[PDB]
């Protein structure tokens, strides 16, 4: 590419980042802004592990 | 030389627990 500043859009350089989340079968890894919140037992509950 | 395996080279195809289950 010979990029030049006086190029019409669609010929100017774009930077690209491709995030690819993979989950082969690990036991746990990165996440997001969770909360932890304690747990319980013996009660019908709505859970996320 | 060459030799004969008999029943060798079986690995767990992945995580996920499992019990008595003739899984295919």
């Amino acid at each position: 590419y010979g990029f030049q500043p006086t190029n019409g859009v669609g010929y100017q350089p774009y930077r690209v980042v491709v995030l690819s989340f993979e989950l082969l079968h690990a036991p746990a890894t990165v996440c997001g802004p969770k909360k932890s919140t304690n747990l319980v037992k013996n009660k019908c509950v709505n859970f996320n592990f | 030389a060459y030799t004969n395996s008999f029943t060798r080279g079986v690995y767990y195809p992945d995580k996920v627990f499992r019990s008595s289950v003739l899984h295919s």
